[PDB]
């Protein structure tokens, strides 16, 4: 039902935009890392992204077996 | 009342303050020249420049509250008037149209100048001058604005009950509208001589 | 001024009813319901003017002229609940001083009722319905004032009027209730014009001060009449049912509670121009009935004044007083005095 | 063929119909299964409360009427309408359906009136025991209890919620030294449906009692007995509750023959329902006809497309042979000097776009719909202000949604929010993609950018913290806006005196091009004063202002004033002084400037009286010349003002264009990029809590609302600053006689 779709659509692209940013971070792009105030280490960052986009993943696939029934 | 209280007071802290500084022999010190001298001219012209499209503003959606919502009580009975009677509307406008042009020529004037050549004969003539240029402009279009909406209301109602009443009374909001074009002209003629911050 | 303020909240009711009264008949609309030959043809007359499909629901046995002053009257009370509830503030007081003067004539309605023993059904279908509140019907209990005073009238906003009352005795009969009832207007038109003479502001000010002067002194002339109808009254006690608002006061109030005769009140209303020669010529209530709609068609000339909303009514009530005076005369087949309706606009 | 009729009206003649008086019924109701006529009341000169059919009508109304009572019986009692899945099998489409014969409908009539009589019977049996029922069930409620009420000089009753407060407060002035009172509630609401509670009084007496008893039963109010010892209220409850025993089973009886009868009539209503709303809506266009006495003749005039002549020419041919009449002629086309109506054919994709355009004003007889250029301008101004790749990303998939499954959602019942979203499936699915193209150019995406093509800008070789740096120019970026303004300085000086010149261009243009519509009108209905009168002098108005500043705006991109040495000018004061001190300038912008503003100025003075005059003195030269010339006063006074107030009503592309990134660029910087400074598994939570609030407010705040007001102003920009060039509108619209499915 619609309390599902909610978690599941979120959680969808929650992972799609993580596993970019922590590319991004782990290039030492420009714009991410590039000003001072930004963080100095890169792979220091991209190695809690990775962990956190699974915790959307783990919610995508477990309500999208509940959606399914 | 408390609001009118206060006008009491500070009419009498003035009159003590304006004789204990003239009994003593110290009447000079409260000098308005110097008040007028050693201020910036940047301040006076900058309200007259944001109170000229401010007041004038205020007129035209003064007058549209007034009009509309007199216009919506005849056309429950008789909803043809919406479109006959939507000239008041264009009258109370333009006036702000007046406003927002002047802003525009007096923003041309304001320039910078130096520090040794800023309190001169010709930055303190503008200063004074763009600032009741927007008081004039910004206070006739004040008024031309509520003198629309209320000869506004009148017309759309008589369209209501006669349509032959209606071009009758524009002659009456045709010369409320006048108004506000005799000060566009009068701050105009002050800051036609006035020459930008040099 | 006068309308800088006024259509900040006042403004959407301005025109609504300035929109109900060209819907008002003309002398010549009155003319095309003398010549009608039955009800039957005033229904298909009406229809043209802004009553309407009023009688849409109605079949062609059923027409009489009680249903018609019924089905008239109820047009005028969803215009009115309408204003009324579309209005905020100090319009809200002055369109609920309007009400507490059609429940007093309800209390008066129902208290008779207990001294003839009716049924309350039978006497609410002829209640007003402007003048309601919820504790009504329990006036219908008791015979003594104390008694329904306390238990109903204390809650009511009639509160304050009944100061000058209770004098009344444990037996209470229908030439007591009407001291009672012309007691309220007094006090009424009074709380009613300390109001606008504080909260309202001009122009309606000098215009229902008018009104209010006129209608004090249709009730101030007729008590002195109706006084020699009975065999005496005292004239201390006169005093206590005079309204202190009209030109007749205090001048010419007190020659009327002081004259026992027809010629003793003329000689008080001759020195006032306003009501000179009503006495000596006529019918005397068209001649008041004249002199409102005169003081109401002045009212309509105003704008940005929230004085147009009393004389919409008693504009309107004129109308359908005399949409029946000329329903009566058509269908009785008396075409004598069809044409005594007023009319002004 | 086939006209088309989207670019402009379809055009149509009205034709008559001499209607035989045997056919009369059945020739109609052809039309209503064919659904592409208007009829014309020539019988409204004649009064309408007495009209020819008007005995058959009235009649069907009532039984009408008893109808819909039917149906009311259904709603109180537990009973659904057992209803048809489709209209296919009631001959709705193009297939034709033969008309019931008089026994058919005569029954119907008949059926209307004696069925209810028994009906009527069966409820007034009901509700005569059923208040009986509710007056006995409370009875014994206050019975059950009657033991802990107390713990003659009392009563008991049972009073609606709102009038305890009433009575309450009441009872408390008449003795103010003792009251004892209590309150009980009913758990079920009483069907009079209202609420009800129980009471009781303790008193002190009989002089007082008897009043009570009117007081209370003045106002709604059952009173009851009970006795005083517990032993006699249990004798008082064992009598009455076996009386709700025996009566309760007839209850059940009673109201099964009406309900057995009620589920019979049910199922039959739904079929003969409609079948007798065409019966009666057939004689209210034939009222409309001029009936002739002494020759039977009915004289019935409408409307019809002219590309289904044929189709109405050969249909009729095949019911007449039906009938066996075959009169001579039934129909026979004329021109006459009335207003047609206008008709718009349209489908699923620009029905959302007509719906918008219908609702200012009804277009006239053949001139332009604007509702093909309102297909592309409206979403596409929408993208401008909305203008970012990641919320118009957002805005497609909704839209990619509803559309792919528009035929389950079709069939589906829906709330009111969801079916203008479905009504306008085809708009939002434009606004996102265009939204896409937008911040692609804007090189906007979630408030970052795109870094594919090289910078034409480029930094020094070498510098240190804290210390500020400019950029050296090298080339061109070739499609958008270069992504080395991100993070700097002095981008909103960019931005800002960007995205002004390009709502005035695009503002220009979308004018213009609603100007010409004019031109393309007058040319249709052969109107050539109006070209000479009203066209020309607008356009050599504003084209020689604002025509003269667009194009001004573009000469000083293509021209490098660093190379050459001049200094760039100034274009408000170039625009100012031009009108207060000609033949004056402070900075140059090319050779002859002043010589072309002096003539544009002349040209601007005399197009005011040649708009003012022309067209009145046409008429005088060929009362009412009063007329034509104050109505063209007024278009002076408000086309001039209308080309300049609407010219800087579209410097509000501007304000929401930059509203939406100092949204987006803050919503970003406070929400997500926190939690890049923080590590550890609490480093993991706070990236995790904090992104839904990100992707909440986006998709609420941003997309939502900036959607709305964005949405708004856009229709706003057609109605006002576009559509007033050429709209004139007074039309009447094509409403024609067909048949459908009522709710009821």
């Amino acid at each position: 039902t619609g309390k599902a779709w909610c978690c599941t659509v979120l959680s969808a692209f929650g992972v799609v935009i993580l596993s970019v940013i922590a590319h991004l971070f782990n290039t030492n792009h420009e714009s991410f890392v590039g000003s001072i105030n930004d963080p100095e280490d890169g792979p220091a960052v991209a190695h809690t992204v990775y962990l956190a986009a699974l915790v959307y993943l783990v919610f995508f696939v477990f309500c999208g077996f509940q959606v399914y029934l | 009342s408390f609001s009118h209280f206060l006008y009491y007071l500070v009419l009498i802290v003035v009159i003590v303050y304006g004789l204990y500084k003239l009994f003593t022999g110290h009447g000079s010190d409260i000098n308005f020249g110097k008040f007028l001298l050693r201020t910036s001219p940047y301040m006076w012209a900058n309200l007259g420049i944001a109170l000229c499209v401010g007041l004038s503003v205020v007129g035209a959606a003064w007058g549209i509250f007034i009009t509309g919502s007199s216009m919506i009580g005849a056309g429950v009975r008789a909803p043809r008037i919406t479109t006959k009677n939507l000239i008041s509307i264009i009258f109370c406008e333009v006036v702000a149209i007046y406003g927002l042009i002047i802003a525009i020529v007096f923003s041309s004037k304001l320039t910078v100048a130096t520090a040794e050549n800023m309190y001169s004969k010709s930055n303190l003539y503008t200063g004074y001058s763009l600032f009741w240029a927007g008081i004039t402009v910004g206070a006739s279009n004040l008024i031309c604005g509520i003198a629309v909406g209320i000869t506004g209301a009148t017309a759309a109602i008589s369209d209501a009950a006669d349509s032959a009443l209606f071009v009758k009374i524009l002659v009456i909001e045709i010369f409320g509208s006048i108004l506000g074009l005799l000060g566009l002209i009068v701050g105009l003629l002050m800051a036609g001589k006035a020459s930008e911050f040099q | 001024m006068e309308g800088v303020y006024f259509n900040i909240d006042n403004g959407f009711i301005e025109g609504v009813v300035r929109g109900y009264r060209n819907g008002l008949l003309s002398n010549n609309q009155y003319i095309n319901l003398t010549q009608c030959d039955t009800l039957e043809d005033l229904k298909l007359q009406l229809s043209s003017t802004d009553y309407g499909n009023f009688l849409s629901s109605v079949s062609s046995e059923s027409l009489t002229t009680s249903l018609i002053q019924e089905y008239a009257s109820s047009k005028l009370y969803h215009e009115f609940n309408y204003i009324r509830d579309q209005s905020s503030g100090s319009t809200r007081k002055f369109m609920d001083y309007i009400t507490y003067g059609y429940m007093i004539d309800n209390v008066a309605l129902m208290i008779t009722g207990t001294i003839h023993d009716r049924d309350k059904g039978e006497i609410l279908q002829r209640c007003h319905p402007l003048g309601w509140f919820d504790t009504l019907p329990t006036l219908s209990v008791a015979t003594d004032l104390e008694s329904l005073y306390e238990t109903v009238l204390v809650d009511t906003p009639l509160a304050p009027y009944f100061k000058n009352c209770f004098d009344t005795a444990e037996e209470l009969d229908d030439m007591n209730i009407e001291i009672i009832r012309n007691k309220l207007y007094k006090a009424y038109l009074e709380d009613f014009y300390n109001f606008v003479t504080e909260e309202i502001p001009e122009p309606a000010k000098e215009c229902m001060q008018t009104l209010l002067g006129f209608e004090a002194d249709r009730r101030s002339i007729n008590i002195a009449l109706n006084s020699l109808q009975s065999s005496d009254i005292d004239p201390d006690l006169k005093s206590d049912l005079l309204p202190n608002i009209g030109k007749l006061y205090p001048l010419a109030t007190f020659h009327l509670a002081q004259a026992q005769d027809f010629e003793g009140v003329r000689a008080a209303l001759a020195n006032v121009y306003e009501y000179r020669g009503f006495l000596e010529t006529g019918n005397l209530e068209d001649h008041f009935y004249q002199l409102e709609m005169e003081l109401c068609r002045d009212a309509f000339t105003q704008q940005f004044a929230i004085s147009t909303v009393w004389a919409w009514m008693k504009s309107k009530e004129q109308e359908v007083r005399n949409i029946t005076w000329i329903a009566e005369c058509i269908a009785q087949n008396q075409r004598e005095r069809i044409n005594n309706y007023i009319s002004v606009y | 063929e086939k006209e088309e009729a989207i670019f402009r009206s379809a055009e149509m003649a009205l034709v008559q119909f001499y209607i035989p008086q045997e056919i009369s019924r059945d020739s109609a109701y052809t039309l209503g299964q064919l659904g592409l006529v208007q009829f014309r009341d020539l019988n409204s000169k004649v009064r309408a409360f007495q009209r020819t059919f008007v005995n058959e009508i009235r009649r069907l109304d009532n039984v009408e009427r008893q109808y819909r009572y039917f149906y009311s019986l259904l709603k109180k009692h537990d009973i659904k309408l057992y209803e048809g899945d489709t209209d296919k099998y009631l001959d709705g489409s193009g297939e034709l359906y033969v008309p019931p014969s008089g026994s058919v409908i005569d029954d119907y009539v008949r059926n209307a009136s004696y069925l209810e009589e028994r009906l009527i019977q069966m409820e007034d049996a009901t509700d005569q025991i059923e208040v009986q029922k509710n007056d006995l069930e409370q009875y014994r409620f206050i019975l059950q209890s009657g033991d802990e009420f107390f713990l003659v000089n009392y009563v008991t009753g049972v009073i609606a919620r709102d009038k305890v407060a009433t009575l309450e407060q009441i009872l408390w002035r008449v003795l103010r030294g003792n009251l004892f009172f209590k309150t009980v509630e009913i758990e079920q609401p009483v069907y009079d449906y209202k609420h009800k509670n129980a009471f009781i009084v303790f008193s002190h007496g009989d002089l007082i009692i008897k009043r009570i008893r009117k007081i209370a039963e003045s106002l709604d109010a059952n009173l009851y007995d009970v006795d005083s010892s517990n032993e006699g209220r249990s004798q008082q409850l064992a009598k009455v509750n076996k009386n709700l025993s025996d009566l309760y089973t007839v209850l059940k009886t009673t109201s099964t023959t009406l309900e057995s009868e009620l589920y019979a009539i049910a199922k039959e209503l739904d079929s003969w329902f409609q079948d007798v709303t065409r019966e009666k809506a057939i004689f209210e266009i034939l009222n409309k006809s001029n009936y002739d006495t002494n020759r039977k003749i009915l004289i019935a005039e409408g409307w019809i497309p002219r590309d289904e002549l044929a189709t109405l020419q050969a249909r009729l041919g095949e019911m007449i042979a039906r009938l066996g009449i075959d009169v001579p002629s039934i129909i026979q086309v004329l021109d006459t000097n009335h207003t047609p109506p206008t008709f718009h054919r349209t489908n699923k994709f620009t029905a959302g776009f007509q719906s918008i355009c219908d609702c200012y004003g009804i277009a006239q007889y053949r001139e332009i719909n604007a509702g093909l250029p309102t297909i592309v301008t409206f979403p596409f101004m929408f993208a401008i202000m909305f203008g970012d790749m990641g919320h118009g990303f957002l805005m497609t998939l909704a839209a990619l949604s509803l559309v792919l499954n528009e035929k389950k959602i079709n069939k589906m019942k829906r709330g009111e929010i969801f079916d203008m979203a479905f009504t306008g499936r085809y708009i939002i699915l434009l606004m996102g993609v265009f939204s896409m193209y937008t911040g692609f150019l804007y090189n906007d995406i979630f408030s970052k950018t795109m870094t594919i093509f090289k910078s034409g800008w480029k930094w020094p070789d070498h510098w240190k913290k804290g210390e500020s740096i400019t950029a050296t120019s090298v080339g061109t970026y070739p499609i958008g806006l270069d992504w080395a303004w991100h993070g700097t300085e002095n981008a909103l000086l960019f931005s800002n005196s960007y995205k002004m010149k390009l709502s005035i261009l695009m503002g220009f243009i979308h004018m213009t091009y609603s100007y010409f519509f004019s031109l393309a009108n007058h040319l249709y209905f052969n109107s050539m004063i109006d070209i000479i009168g009203n066209f020309i002098p607008g356009l050599l108005f504003m084209q020689g202002i604002f025509g003269y500043l667009s194009v001004c705006i573009v000469y000083k991109w293509a021209v490098d004033w660093v190379k050459d040495g001049k200094p760039a000018p100034g274009l408000l004061n170039m625009l100012i002084n031009m009108f207060l001190s000609p033949g004056t300038i402070d900075d140059e912008l090319y050779p002859h400037q002043a010589k072309v503003q002096v003539f544009l100025l002349l040209m601007a003075l005399v197009c005011i009286p040649w708009l003012l005059l022309v067209k009145p003195l046409h008429f005088k030269f060929t009362e009412d010349f009063g007329d034509i010339m104050i109505h063209q006063v007024i278009h002076t006074i408000e086309f001039c003002l209308n080309c300049v107030s609407h010219t800087a009503s579209y410097l509000r592309l501007w304000a929401l264009s930059l509203a939406h990134a100092q949204l987006s660029s803050v919503l970003w910087t406070m929400t997500i990029q926190i939690a890049f400074g923080f590590r550890g598994f609490v480093g993991v939570f706070m990236t995790v809590a904090l992104f839904a609030m990100w992707f909440a407010l986006t998709c609420a705040v941003l997309v939502l609302m900036e959607g709305t007001s964005a949405m708004l102003h856009s229709l706003r920009l057609h109605w006002v600053e576009s559509m007033s060039k050429f709209f004139v509108g007074e039309g009447l619209p094509y409403e024609p006689f067909a048949f459908e499915y009522k709710d009821m």
